[PDB]
């Protein structure tokens, strides 16, 4: 409920190494391409601003009563301790997200590229060598500042504990409204005047403030912090077919990290949602109902990986029996795909085998490549200040970056139920898949920029039904499969899992013993995590990707569809509640044969608060425009003939270049419209000279045409002939900045018709 | 965070004593060479610019020690230092009532020639004398009171000894500080953290602090010269006029417009009699040789200055630009009309008519017009063609010849620290450098260097009155300097101090090597 506003009162810059075009750096900006406050930057900065306050009422003891507050709010900095630490870390009571500018405003911008530039402006930068005073070498840049006036909103979150006693309470308002009005400046070159702020709580006022200053003198030490530990019942009943299957929509509404690795100092993300990330969300909403830690240990719940939305379901990992023409091939050409499972080599052209993405929905008789969906993908690099010196420094860090996926990303998870549980949740709530609708925050860095999804619940699904096929038995790791050897530790190989099947289906297997036909292909996985709650790295887990896939001859006995589709559902081998073991059995993507196939803004209101700031933006795109335009009319003699009369004959110039410069001389004094009595008023005593008149004869009708240009207030727009559309946002904005710039812009087409004019003159004098 | 035992809020008005140019990237259709603006199209000083400024200006103070410097600006390379404890904000620039940003005209001449070198014409934008902007200083003290260089920075600016933006040497930049105001906020108690928050913190006298304290202006050569035009003396306007087609420049300063020639212009006549006496002691011939070329000649490089242009001169790589050591401002008349009193002269249209009405007003004889024109003269000139006589056809034009408007002393400012720098502290080597200035003081007295327009068609020259030098720590040896002078030949100079420089003078003529080859 809580939102920061900032609003910007000089030119600011923010968040990036990279540098685009001619300019040599480039500010940070969000999903719809506008520029924003990181919430990182916002939490950093805040913080810092709070840490000053803190340390004021410590009178400057570094650490103290008042730092316990901070850290209280803001979570402990692990990573700057000096000594031996026993409690865990802290997290923060307080999430700041990323700030943004108003929503009606982002959507005007929508597609106008040229508008989405004109936000921002280069400032030059110089650094002049003392004693010479002159530029020194190398030193010269170029760089992307936002315009001033900029007002930007945060969504802000104080999760407070469910017990803090009003007068602490009041404490963390009072800090919070101080460390918000301490901060004046964010951003890079701060201290160069770049970047200065308001920041404001929404419900923080002085009175928060003047209530610390009244009572700081009063206040204790932060209380102690303690962990949400589980509470189980033991009260569930047993599970009973059938099995519910609860599809779960989840949306990124910003940036998700979900840690696959870190190479040096990038944390590298997934592509899909792993389900231990939901469960905490499953906890949330369903253990009301029901004891969800019980049915975890039990099995009676699944939550899948979520993976990319493909033809309205689950995309579904690519199968490694799958392989690509090495030169022009594969799902990602839409062409020369063979199912090695089932197809040969062709002859000659090597292939590759696929490694990743995801399959749309495929059937018997598709007569298509099935859809493949992509996940995007965005890099975030982010330092740590080393608080004394002010800037990044190797004692902490100091750079660092996620990849996320970005927003806007859809994927489909399942919640798995036995029918006893949907009972029991049933006797209670009639609408509970109401429930199940939230806006949660999953991940890496959760607490801020990163992490927040919407979850939405669909209806329920209807189990999965293969095909009992007694001839071969195929197995589609829709999931990372982990299974224990013999020794109970991970090690387990293929032929432990053709036990597995084996045992669990009543039947015996061999591998098919077609020369050509590959029988298996897995690959090996392994996974390093956390787990919150322990506080330490989950035991490392080890199994085989998703995508893997192997086919069997079945040697005796005959397969059970019936258990087939229950493991289907409840999945193989360890950890299975996690999504891990998900399977698919004789999918016909796995049986078909495919090298044959082939792939298938609003203006802002008038009244509206930010309608003064559109206005800079839409000049600042018009003036440019028009800048671009003049060059290139200027370009050719047709044009500067038919804008001026103004013409090349032999040698010659018609008229001199000394009667175009005066006349430019003149032109020099229009500066509004009422001016043009000013150059109306030269152009009629130069035509009562007889002399002066016939300098221009021989032109192509120059003089009235100057007439016309200036007296003619449609004119120049027509001559510049520019679509306007995409570079303005303002209701009424066309006509109010034609009014505006006209006299600009005829100075402007003016000045590159005369340029291009001589520049073009030098040729012909030039032969 | 970082720990600050007190943070003082440093603000006042700095106030532009000469018209300032802070640029953009450059171009703007109006003019070559355009204005910053902020985010909303306003007029500003960047914090940026103005901050350098401030520490470039410290560093002279402090002879160019990093270590003091890099503790109140700041660092990047010291493991111990990193961000800077003065905070300089951008500043909005007012300009005054009615006023408006003024197109300055720039040309090359020729040095051979003696007309415009082809490629030389541009333009500046340039904010107007008398504009205002705010001071934004705020220091982060870690230590206790206020650092003393700190201090003398504030009384620098007072004393109006920064400059800022560019063309520094040739008219522009000189800002001076009004109503300076301090604010100290305790930052380090409780007491003082809730002042930031809501009391608006403690006032400090600034005048208790600049009793502490003496300013140490540095070595400078101020040249005030006292002279009166013998014949009509203008700059050019920027285009043609109506009832007049040539008629003088002038610039606003504040509530009046005033008649002025630029120090571009003052600067450019002298510099080229410095270069043609030095050319003419070495035969060196200046026609083969292009413009930028042209002006790259011994001691004026260090006094006038020269471009930066790198050159890789040994395997090591050196840049050849310097600043000019030798500094001009803008001299105006002492005659001053409203703006629009001068409007209604600029779009006069009957010599005869409208005309007359519009000079007797602005030369402040409104009833008297043979007084008016004892100020501003309209004059009318014919081409004669040489076969009829008569008039060639088209050739009959005029001029308003400011024939009586009196002008204030010319300024040069010569900072003598800035050679001395040059020349690696030898003051030895100042002497050929003060001499060739001398000898150019020489000729502008003894009407040797015409100023402006029309220079050999009937306007131009100018009558020196009075040269006073006026030189601050001078090294002891260039003491003597500190003069009035009103023979133009120097011999109010001690004929000691004449002979020396003539001596080292002399000994340079004989081998005129580059004088700051170190
Ligand atoms: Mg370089
Ligand atoms: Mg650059
Ligand atoms: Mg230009
Ligand atoms: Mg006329």
């Amino acid at each position: 409920g809580i939102e920061i506003t900032i609003t910007m009162q000089s030119d600011w810059h923010v968040g990036t190494g990279m540098g685009r075009g001619e300019l040599d750096s480039v500010v940070q900006r969000d999903g719809d391409n506008l520029p924003y406050i990181p919430g990182k930057t916002l939490t950093g900065i805040l913080r810092d601003s709070c840490e000053q306050v803190a340390l004021g009422l410590d009178n400057g003891q570094t650490r103290g009563l008042w730092h316990g507050w901070i850290n209280f709010i803001f979570g402990d900095q692990p990573a700057l301790a000096q000594g031996a630490i026993e409690p865990e870390p802290r997290p923060a009571l307080i999430a700041i997200g990323s700030a943004h500018l108003d929503p009606k405003l982002k959507a005007a911008f929508q597609g106008k590229k040229q508008l989405q530039e004109a936000i921002a402006f280069m400032k030059p930068g110089v650094a002049i060598d003392a004693i010479t005073g002159t530029a020194k070498k190398d030193f010269l840049r170029f760089e992307e500042v936002v315009r001033l006036g900029a007002k930007l909103t945060a969504e802000v979150e104080l999760n407070l504990p469910d017990n803090l006693s009003e007068t602490n309470k009041k404490v963390i308002a009072g800090i919070l409204a101080s460390g918000a009005k301490l901060t004046e400046r964010l951003g890079g070159k701060r201290r160069r005047g770049n970047g200065r702020c308001e920041l404001k709580f929404s419900g923080y006022s002085d009175q928060q403030i003047q209530w610390l200053k009244d009572n700081y003198q009063s206040v204790d030490q932060p209380p102690k912090y303690q962990q949400n530990k589980l509470q189980s019942a033991g009260d569930n009943p047993e599970q009973q077919p059938p099995w519910h299957i609860i599809p779960l929509t989840i949306k990124t509404l910003s940036p998700v990290v979900l840690p696959a690795r870190t190479v040096g100092n990038v944390v590298e993300c997934l592509d899909y949602i792993p389900g231990r990330y939901l469960l905490g969300y499953i906890h949330k909403t369903l253990g009301e109902y029901f004891d969800v830690s019980q049915a975890i240990a039990a099995g009676d719940l699944i939550i899948t990986n979520a993976t990319i939305k493909i033809d309205g379901k689950a995309g579904r990992a690519t199968p490694f029996c799958l392989f690509g023409e090495k030169l022009d091939g594969g799902l990602g050409k839409g062409k020369g795909v063979y199912n090695r499972f089932q197809e040969s080599e062709p002859d000659g052209i090597q292939l590759k085998g696929e490694r990743g993405g995801y399959v749309g929905q495929f059937e018997q008789e598709q007569r298509n490549l099935p859809n493949t969906g992509k996940i995007n993908s965005e890099l975030f690099t982010h330092n740590t200040i080393q608080d004394d010196v002010q800037r990044p420094t190797s004692d902490v860090g100091g750079v660092y970056s996620y990849e996320a996926i970005i927003a806007g990303q859809t994927f489909v998870a399942e919640l798995r139920l036995p029918d006893s549980l949907v009972k029991q949740i049933t006797s209670k709530n009639k609408n509970w898949q109401a429930q199940l609708k939230a806006t949660i925050r999953i991940g890496q860095s959760k607490k801020d920029q990163y992490g927040k999804i919407e979850v939405t619940s669909g209806n329920s699904a209807d189990l999965p039904k293969p095909t009992g096929n007694n001839k071969t038995l195929s197995i589609w790791f829709l999931s990372d499969i982990l299974l224990r050897g013999d020794r109970l530790n991970f090690n387990a190989t293929p032929d432990d899992l053709k036990k597995y099947l084996e045992n669990a289906l009543d039947i015996k297997l061999k591998e098919r013993s077609d020369n050509d036909l590959i029988c298996i292909a897995l690959r090996s996985q392994r996974t390093e995590s956390w787990q919150v709650r322990w506080g330490l790295p989950r035991p490392s887990l080890v199994g085989w990707q998703a995508g893997s896939c192997l086919i069997y001859d079945i040697e005796s006995g005959t397969v059970n569809a019936e258990k087939l589709q229950e493991l289907m559902i409840t999945g193989i081998g360890d950890r299975c509640t996690e999504g891990y073991g998900q399977i698919g059995f004789n999918d016909p993507l796995l049986s078909a044969s495919l090298g044959k196939l082939t792939a298938k803004s609003n203006p802002l209101p008038t009244n509206h608060p930010t309608q003064d700031y559109a206005r800079l933006i839409e000049k600042a795109a018009w003036r440019e425009a028009i800048q671009n335009k003049a060059l290139a009319l200027a370009s050719s003699r047709a044009k500067r003939e038919e804008i001026l009369g103004i013409k090349i004959m032999g040698k010659d110039s018609q008229p001199t270049m000394t009667q175009l410069g005066g006349f430019r001389s003149v032109l020099k004094r229009l500066h509004s419209r009422n001016n043009r009595d000013i150059v109306t008023g030269y152009l009629t005593a130069l035509e009562q000279v007889s002399n002066r008149k016939e300098k221009w004869s021989n032109t192509s009708q120059g003089l009235t045409k100057i007439r016309n240009l200036v007296t003619q207030e449609n004119l120049i727009w027509n001559h510049l002939d520019i679509d306007f559309s995409p570079l303005t946002i303002t209701q009424n904005g066309v006509n109010q900045l034609k009014s505006e710039l006209w006299a600009e812009a005829v100075r402007t087409l003016v000045d590159a018709i005369i340029r291009g004019h001589k520049r073009d003159l030098e040729k012909a004098q030039e032969n | 965070a970082r720990k600050v035992t007190t943070r003082w809020k440093i603000t006042g008005t700095l106030i532009a004593e000469t018209p300032l140019h802070i640029g953009g990237v450059g171009g703007d259709a109006d003019t070559d060479l355009a204005l910053a603006v902020n985010g909303a199209g306003e007029y500003y000083v960047p914090g940026t610019s103005l901050a350098g400024a401030l520490r470039g200006w410290m560093t002279q103070l402090l002879n160019n020690d990093e270590s003091q410097i890099k503790d109140l600006w700041g660092d990047h390379l010291d493991a111990k230092r990193g961000a800077s404890f003065v905070i300089v904000d951008d500043a909005v620039i007012h300009i005054p009532n009615n006023a408006d940003v003024e197109i300055r005209e720039g040309v090359g001449i020729d040095r051979h020639f003696g007309t415009a070198a082809n490629g030389f014409k541009y333009s500046r934008a340039v904010i107007p004398k008398g504009s205002k902007f705010k001071l934004p200083l705020t220091f982060d003290s870690q230590d206790d009171g206020l650092p003393n260089a700190l201090i003398q920075l504030l009384c620098a600016l007072e004393a109006g000894d920064i400059r800022l933006g560019a063309a520094k040497t040739r008219g522009l930049g000189r800002i001076k500080l009004d109503d300076l105001k301090l604010k100290s906020f305790a930052l380090d108690k409780p007491e003082g953290i809730f002042s930031a928050l809501l009391d608006q913190g403690k006032k400090l006298d600034w005048n208790q602090l600049k009793a502490n304290v003496t300013y140490q202006s540095p070595p400078y050569l101020g040249i005030s010269i006292t002279w009166n035009p013998k014949d009509p003396v203008m700059v050019k306007a920027e285009g043609d006029g109506l009832a007049i087609d040539i008629l003088p420049l002038v610039s606003q300063v504040g509530s009046d417009v005033r008649f002025v020639i630029p120090g571009s212009s003052i600067k450019g006549i002298l510099r080229t009699q410095a270069e043609r006496i030095i050319r003419t002691i070495c035969q060196s011939n200046g026609s083969e040789k292009n413009f930028l070329e042209q002006l790259r000649i011994n001691l004026v490089n260090e006094l006038f200055g020269s471009a930066s242009l790198s050159q890789k001169q040994n395997g090591k790589d050196i840049d050849l630009g310097k600043i000019g050591a030798l500094a001009v401002n803008d001299c105006f008349s002492s005659l001053s009309m409203t703006p629009d009193q001068w409007k209604a002269v600029e779009n006069a249209t009957e010599m005869t008519g409208n005309l007359q009405p519009a000079l007797k007003q602005a030369t402040g004889y409104p009833n008297n017009i043979s007084q008016a024109y004892k100020v501003l003269q309209p004059a009318m000139h014919v081409a004669v063609d040489r076969w009829t006589g008569g008039a060639a056809e088209g050739m009959l034009y005029s001029v308003l010849e400011p024939i009586g408007v009196t002008w204030e002393p010319i300024q040069v400012h010569l900072d003598i620290a800035r050679l001395k720098n040059y020349y690696h502290g030898k003051e030895e080597k100042l002497k050929p450098a003060i001499a060739l200035l001398l000898l150019v003081l020489r000729d502008l007295a003894n009407k040797k260097i015409p100023v402006g327009y029309g220079t050999n068609r009937g306007m131009g020259t100018i009558t020196v009155s009075q040269i006073t030098l006026n030189g601050k720590a001078l090294p002891t040896e260039l003491e003597p300097l500190n003069k009035t002078m009103t023979c133009p030949n120097l011999t109010d100079l001690d004929e000691a101090f004449r002979q020396d420089l003539s001596t080292a003078w002399k000994e340079w003529i004989a081998d005129p090597i580059d004088l700051c080859q170190q």
